[PDB]
RNA sequence: GUGCGGGCCGCGGUACCAAAUCGAGGCAAACUCUGAAUACUAGAUAGUCAAGGUCGGCCAGUGAGACGAUGGGGGAUAAGCUUCAUCGUCGAGAGGGAAACAGCCCGGAUCACCAGCUAAGGCCCCUAAAUGACC
RNA sequence: CAGGUAGACAGUUUCUAUGGGGCGUAGGCCUCCCAAAAGGUAACGGAGGCGUGCAAAGGUUUCCUCGGGCCGGACGGAGAUUGGCCCUCGAGUGCAAAGGCAGAAGGGAGCUUGACUGCAAGACCCACCCGUCGAGCAGGGACGAAAGUCGGCCUUAGUGAUCCGACGGUGCCGAGUGGAAGGGCCGUCGCUCAACGGAUAAAAGUUACUCUAGGGAUAACAGGCUGAUCUUCCCCAAGAGUUCACAUCGACGGGAAGGUUUGGCACCUCGAUGUCGGCUCUUCGCCACCUGGGGCUGUAGUAUGUUCCAAGGGUUGGGCUG
RNA sequence: UUCUGGUGUCCUAGGCGUAGAGGAACCACACCAAUCCAUCCCGAACUUGGUGGUUAAACUCUACUGCGGUGACGAUACUGUAGGGGAGGUCCUGCGGAAAAAUAGCUCGACGCCAGG
C-alpha cells in the first residue's frame, strides 16, 4: 500500500527536451524542437516568444509541428527558393 | 515615477486572429467609421498596397447629394459598393471579413453585405 | 456512494440512442463506446447527449433514466 | 564572515568555493580594512570571537560594520556510517570567504589604534588575511 | 536616512528593539531582466583515410571493472573509498622513465641485425651520458 | 455422498532493494535541481504531489480584463460594499511544481455539448511492449454575419498487459445436413495482480542439532588506506593568579604533529590467519614517573610547580573479579 | 513638401514624466436618443439619428537630455587545445575565443501602401 514516513522525493524524469532539425534545412512535416508535448500545429519552423527577431527556414514541407508556448505559434509563411519548376 | 505597460485598445478587441494567418497576411477589410464619416479599404497583404479604397466623400463626386447625411446606414451600403466593383476589376475578389468593435449590426453590417453584391461570397 | 478506502465503485454509465443501438453496449455492468462517467451522488440522474451512432448520423443517446 | 540571522526554512546542500571571480570588493565603509586570500568555511564561533576582539582592545569608541553574510549550511556525520545526508545544525553554519572581498572595517579612530585592532581580529580568522588601507 | 504601529514615564521625546521604500556594499543547485568557451544539429567546399558510415542475415562475448586528469553530487572538497558524465591508460600491447609501484609520463612490439638518429627521463661513480660555457 | 473438526501426518511458501545482514525505510507515474548551456545519464542525494475532480471549470461566439496601496464616505476604529488616483507576468490558472499566458486556456453570459465515427502524409519517444503529437480526407452536426473553431479538460501524473469469463451486436464460422451451444470479429466491464513489464485462484516463522553448494566482489578478530573524534604540542589573547596577562593556569577561536582511542573504508584472507586475560621470555621508540645535568620560579632552606637535554639502567607483593 | 486618418515592415537609439502647441479640411469630446442594439446597475463604454460649442481631456506633433533604455576602446572573469606548478584545495604559462558590471559617448526613432486638406 501507500508508504509514509521520514523520507525525501524519488523517481527520476525525462521528457525529453531537445530540438529537431534547425534553421536553414529541409525541415519536413515532422516536429522541430518540441520541448513539450501537446504542441499545436504550425505550417513552418518558428520564431517568437523570445528576444526580438523572427526565425526563418530556407525550405519547408507542407505544414509542420512546433511548440505552442516557445517558438511559435503560426503566422507568416517562410520558404526561401520557391519550390516550383521553371 | 514607474513605467507601466497597458495593452492598447487595438490589442484587446480581438483584432488579430489565428487560422486566417494561413497566409502571411489575411485580406482584411478596413471598415472603420470616424466621428462623422466612414472609410472603407480592401488592404491587400504580403507587405502593403491595396486593391481599391473608397470613402463617403469620394462618393459625393460620382453622384450624391451635397449636404447629404453620411452616418446614415443608407450611405454605408453606398460606401461598400463604391469600393467594390472596381476592386474586382483590379483582378479578383480578395476581401475577407475583419471588424473588432461593431456589434454585428454595426455601421459595417452594410459594408460587408455590399461586398456580397459585387461578387464576394462566403 | 461514500468515497474512501472501503467499498468504492467507478460511477460509469452509458448512453444508448433512442429506439436504436450501436456505439453502445447493453448488459449488467457494461459501459458505452464513449464510456461516460457520472457523479451519482452529485445531483445528476437522467443523462442525454445527441451523438452520432453507427446507423445514420447524430441521434439522441442517453440511457438509464 | 557571519552575522546574526533570523529563523527560516534554512536547509539546503553544501556548495563549493569556486574561483576568486565572485569576491572582489573594495573599501567603502571605515578607513582601513581587511581581506582574505583563500576561500573557506567560516563558522559563527569565529566571526563572533573576532568581532568582540576587534572592540575588546577599544571599548567604547567607533562602530563596527559587517559587509558579509553566511549561507552555505554545514552538515556533519555523528559517528555512524552513511545512510543519508547530515542535519545542517549539529555544529554550526558557514559560507565562502574568497579573496578580493573586504571583511572588517574600522574608522573614527587613529591609524595605530585601528592597526592593532585588526591584528587580533586576523588571529581569530582561520584563513590568512591581508592588511590594506584605502585608495 | 525616512517612517504605520508597538515596548519604558506617558504628550513634546527616545538606542533601527523592529515592516515597505530611497542610496550604498554581498550570498544561492532549485535566484538569474542580461550573458563565453565549448558540445551538438544542418547546408556547401579542398584534401586525406587501402568504404571506416548505414541496412539485413549467421555465430559471439560481456553486464559486481579499476585508475589518472577535468566538470559536479555524497564524506570534514578525508580515502588507491563510494556513486554519475567525459578523455586516456590498465584491464585484452611489452619496452624506456619515476630506485623498486600494472592504472601516471614517452612510445604504443611481424622477425633477424657486435647499424644510426631521437622521445620521456638524464649526463661524478655505481648502469651508458655535460664536476660544458656565461650571470 | 456430504457439512464441521482435523499440521497428529504429508507437500510447500514465507521477495528484493540494502557501501554485511537485520530493524526502519525504500521498491510506478507527475515538477525543479544535481545532468558539467543539444538529448540521454547514478546514489534510502536536496524541497513537494497523484491512483482524481468536472452535464460542466467541454467547444464555440461576443464581451469583460486584475493584486496591493493612498486620498474620501452612515453602519468604517488593521481588511468588508462605493467613487477617484497610482494600477507595472509582484493576480488569477480545479489540486504539487517548472514553464507559459492579459492576440489570453484568466473571468462572465447565450447558444450548445467533436468529452465525433471511419482513416490519416510526415515524425518524436523506447531494447521491445508501449507512450505522444499531428495538417488534411470521407460520412454528419454546433456556434458566428462570415472567415472559422472543436476529435475533452494551459501542458506534464490521476495508471497496469496476459489468461480465464458475463453480456449485446454481427446469418463469419459452427467437424451428416438444417439450427443451436461454443468459437471468431466489433464494443465494454472484473484483478491498492503496488513486491504495480504484475511467477499462484490460494502459502507465515525458527533452526545454539544443523547439513550442502560458493565467495571475502557479502560482515565479525586483525594488517593496510584514510582518520573528523581521541591523545600531544603550538599561535593570538580578555581574564584568574592581591597588584602585574603568560611562576602556574588560562575563556571566545585558530594552525599542526603523532597516531595506541571511537569510526569509515571493509583494498589482501570465510579450499580458515584460533578471540580476550593471566603466566613464561623479551625487543624498540618516545611528549622518563624515579636517579643525573640545567633555565624560570608569587623558588629563603628542607621539599615542590613548569620547561629543556637525556632512558644508561631500573621500574612491587597481595584482598576481590575471567 | 507640410498636416491628418486606417493598416504594416521594425517591438522600451523607438518607454515614461514635464512644458508648450494645433485642426469643426481631417480626427476626438460633445448634442439627441420613442427605436435596430447594448447596460446582470446607469446608452459611462458599445450603439443609432444628428444643430450648436469645443479641440480642455484624449490623440497627433514640438521643446526640455529627471527617471529607463541603447552601447565602445582598454582591462578583468571564465574557457577549448597543448604543458608546467601546487598547503587552502585552487592557480599559473603558450595560444584561440573573450561577455556581465562599469566609463566616454549615442539617444527622447526612422520608414512603407492608400485616402482626405
Amino acid at each position: 500500500a501507500h508508504k509514509k514516513g521520514a523520507g525525501s522525493t524519488k523517481n527520476g524524469r525525462d521528457s525529453p527536451g531537445q530540438r529537431l532539425g534547425v534553421k536553414i534545412y529541409g525541415d519536413q512535416v515532422a516536429k522541430p524542437g518540441a520541448i513539450i508535448v501537446r504542441q499545436r500545429g504550425t505550417k513552418f519552423h518558428a520564431g517568437k516568444n523570445v528576444g526580438i527577431g523572427k526565425d526563418h527556414t530556407i525550405f519547408s514541407l507542407i505544414d509542420g509541428l512546433v511548440k505552442f508556448e516557445k517558438f511559435g505559434p503560426d503566422r507568416k509563411k517562410i520558404s526561401v527558393y520557391p519550390r516550383e519548376i521553371v | 515615477k514607474a513605467k507601466t505597460r497597458r495593452e492598447d485598445r487595438t490589442a484587446r478587441h480581438v483584432r488579430i486572429r489565428k487560422k486566417v494567418e494561413g497566409t502571411p497576411e489575411r485580406p482584411r477589410l478596413c471598415v472603420f467609421r470616424s466621428n462623422k464619416h466612414l472609410y472603407v479599404q480592401v488592404i491587400d497583404d504580403s507587405k502593403m498596397h491595396t486593391l481599391a479604397s473608397a470613402s463617403t466623400m469620394q462618393k459625393s463626386i460620382s453622384e450624391e447629394l451635397d449636404y447629404s447625411s453620411s452616418p446614415t446606414i443608407e450611405v454605408a451600403k453606398k460606401v461598400g459598393e463604391v469600393i467594390a466593383s472596381a476592386c474586382l476589376e483590379k483582378g479578383i475578389t480578395k476581401v475577407a471579413f475583419d471588424r473588432g468593435g461593431y456589434p454585428y449590426h454595426g455601421r459595417v453590417k452594410a459594408l460587408a453585405d455590399a461586398a456580397r453584391e459585387k461578387g464576394l461570397q462566403f | 456512494m461514500a468515497k474512501g478506502k472501503d467499498v468504492r465503485v467507478k460511477v460509469i454509465l452509458e448512453c444508448t440512442g433512442c429506439v436504436r443501438k450501436s456505439v453502445n453496449k447493453g448488459s449488467r455492468g457494461v459501459s458505452r463506446y464513449i464510456t461516460q462517467k457520472n457523479r451519482h451522488n452529485t445531483p445528476s440522474r437522467l443523462e442525454l447527449r445527441k451523438f452520432c451512432p453507427y446507423c445514420y448520423k447524430h441521434t439522441i443517446h442517453g440511457e438509464i433514466k | 564572515m557571519l552575522s546574526p540571522k533570523r529563523t527560516r526554512f534554512r536547509k539546503q546542500h553544501r556548495g563549493r568555493m569556486k574561483g576568486i571571480s565572485y569576491r572582489g570588493n573594495r573599501i567603502c565603509f571605515g578607513r582601513y580594512a581587511l581581506q582574505a586570500l583563500e576561500p573557506a568555511w567560516i563558522t559563527s564561533r569565529q566571526i563572533e570571537a573576532g568581532r568582540r576582539a576587534m572592540t575588546r582592545n577599544a571599548r567604547r569608541g567607533g562602530k563596527i560594520w559587517v559587509r558579509i553574510f553566511p549561507d552555505k549550511p554545514v552538515t556533519v556525520r555523528p559517528a555512524e556510517t552513511r545512510m543519508g545526508s547530515g542535519k545542517g545544525s549539529p555544529e554550526y553554519w558557514v559560507a565562502v570567504v574568497k579573496p578580493g572581498r573586504i571583511l572588517y572595517e574600522i574608522s573614527g579612530v587613529a591609524e595605530n589604534i585601528a592597526r592593532r585592532a585588526v591584528a587580533i581580529a586576523a588571529s581569530k580568522m582561520p584563513i590568512r588575511t591581508q592588511f590594506i588601507i584605502s585608495g
